[PDB]
């Protein structure tokens, strides 16, 4: 895996 | 982008910190390969002897010169593009309201009544609620006097770098890699969606593989509607970045905000100026102000919008600097900033396209990683997209977002003091696709403890949220 990690974000949040 | 001077002046902007994401039961069970990012340059966790800075800034690998015929490309791809999402989107992008601004339109939701306000305010003790009134809709003494000096193209600013507190893979927490956040003048967010909300709020409503954004989008309800529009192609891609954001060149910024935010498209003329701000930027971390030129702010206002714009650009830029005769209909997409799913029955070759998005200073790696090299014949059910995989239901027979187990274990591992119940219910949202089995095995540290939602109490809340006859059907 290079810079693109697994857990972060989802979306921003709840439209 | 590039760093044009790191200079040492005045000022010390305290951004060190500790996490205050604590272990849970579940850390104890599961033991995931995660942890909480780095805050602290003398973190016990860090790799041998390297420094926290040093990394951070270190994305900046400068800024890709672009020839005067890959300019006039790029602004062929970005006024076609442009053509397709306004044709879509209409023309009514008119200024908003100061109001409006704060309280947000339909699609557009109200700006945060209180994160970080950026600068001069941080260097001064006070809050975004202490600026602007967010109950009522209007702004305070020096907001309304900084609108007019944006209004007037004389204002200027500086950037406030955040550390990000998350759980990240371990590996990259003992590289110190820990991501970041510009925070931006809370003044710059306010009149930048003064300028651009009504197009963003555009944008969220009319999500999908049209427009090539999945910006706005509710991935329990609209996996559906985006796994069955790209099960009907021959080829799926799952491409991958290497520091999205910081690897936009000024050629491609500039020409994206002189095409896409036209006063033809009825933007107003400091629509294209307030985004151009963000080319060149002064960014605030501790003691060291340093200037940078390319790459934006990972941060500021419509940061995933922009971004999912120039990702939409740049793969037809990219195509027509390689194939002959390349349309938007040649191909679908879409794409969250960098996440990104490609679709077409023409069996191309991303391999052959590598240099061709190294001319926009971006690397494209399969996100994939298996012998890192761009393969045809990859379906829906393949790829990654917004750390969901596309999988069908087979209770009800529709596309749901499925998680990666261990990454569910990593999100229920760490969390903030006294938010454990809050964050059960709204990962148990997450985790109810993954199956009745490993729904109850992630969830199997937390009982008599806490308050799981039953299985069955979510999963017939999803059904009718991705069809609400699906519900009533059955
Ligand atoms: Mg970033
Ligand atoms: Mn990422």
């Amino acid at each position: 895996g290079p810079y693109a990690g697994p857990l972060e974000r989802q979306r921003p949040l709840k439209v | 982008g590039l760093i044009v001077d790191t200079r040492d002046v005045e000022e010390r902007v305290h951004v060190m910190r500790k996490t205050k994401l604590a272990p849970t039961v579940a850390h104890g069970v599961f033991n995931p390969e995660f942890g909480p990012a780095a805050l602290s340059n003398k973190d016990p966790r860090l790799n041998e002897g390297v420094v926290l800075d040093e990394v951070i800034f270190s994305k900046h690998k400068g800024d890709t010169k672009m020839s005067a015929e890959d300019k006039a490309l790029f602004r062929r791809c970005a006024a076609d593009y442009a053509s397709r999402l306004h044709s879509v989107l209409g023309t009514a992008n008119a200024p908003l309201s100061i109001y409006e601004a704060i309280k947000g339109v339909d699609g557009l939701d109200a700006m945060e009544p209180d994160t970080a306000p950026g600068l001069p305010w941080a260097l001064q003790g006070k809050r975004r609620g202490a600026l602007i009134d967010f109950e009522n809709g209007t702004v305070g003494p020096e907001v309304e006097a900084a609108l007019k000096l944006m209004e007037k193209r004389e204002y200027k600013f500086a950037c406030q770098t955040f550390l990000k507190d998350e759980i990240r893979p371990m590996e990259k927490v003992r590289a110190g890699k820990t991501r970041i956040v510009d925070v931006l003048p809370v003044e710059h967010i306010l009149y930048t969606r003064m300028m651009i909300g009504r197009f963003c709020a555009q944008m969220h409503s009319n999500n999908g593989p049209q427009i090539g954004s999945a910006v706005g989008c509710n991935p329990d309800v609209d996996w559906q509607r985006f796994g069955t529009h790209f099960a009907q192609y021959r080829n799926v891609w799952d491409v991958d970045y290497s520091a999205f954001d910081a690897n936009h060149c000024s050629d491609a910024m500039n020409i994206m905000f002189e095409e896409v935010f036209r006063t033809e498209f009825g933007f107003h003329p400091n629509a294209e100026w307030i985004l151009k701000t963000l080319v060149n930027t002064e960014h605030a971390y501790e003691n060291k102000r340093i200037t940078v030129e390319g790459g934006m702010p990972s941060g500021c206002s419509a940061t995933s919008i922009i971004n999912t714009i120039l990702n939409n650009i740049y793969v037809l830029y990219a195509l027509r600097r390689h194939y002959e005769g390349v349309e938007l209909d040649t191909y679908t997409m879409i794409s969250y900033g960098d996440d990104i799913v490609v679709a077409s029955d023409y069996d191309l070759d991303f391999e052959a396209l590598k240099p061709h998005f190294k001319s926009l200073g971006q690397t494209i790696t399969p996100a994939d990683k298996s012998d890192k090299g761009f393969v045809l014949g990859h379906s829906i059910t393949d790829v990654t997209f917004l750390k969901r995989h596309f999988h069908m239901d087979y209770g009800t027979g529709f596309y749901k977002p499925v998680m990666a187990s261990k990454t569910l274990e990593a999100i229920l591992s760490f969390a903030r003091r006294g938010t454990i119940q809050e964050k059960l219910i709204s990962v148990a949202g997450l985790a109810v696709h993954s199956g009745p089995d490993e729904y109850r095995r992630l969830f199997e540290p937390f009982q008599g403890l806490f308050e799981i939602p039953s299985y069955r109490s979510l999963y017939l809340r999803w059904v009718n949220a991705v069809c609400g006859d699906a519900a009533a059907l059955e």
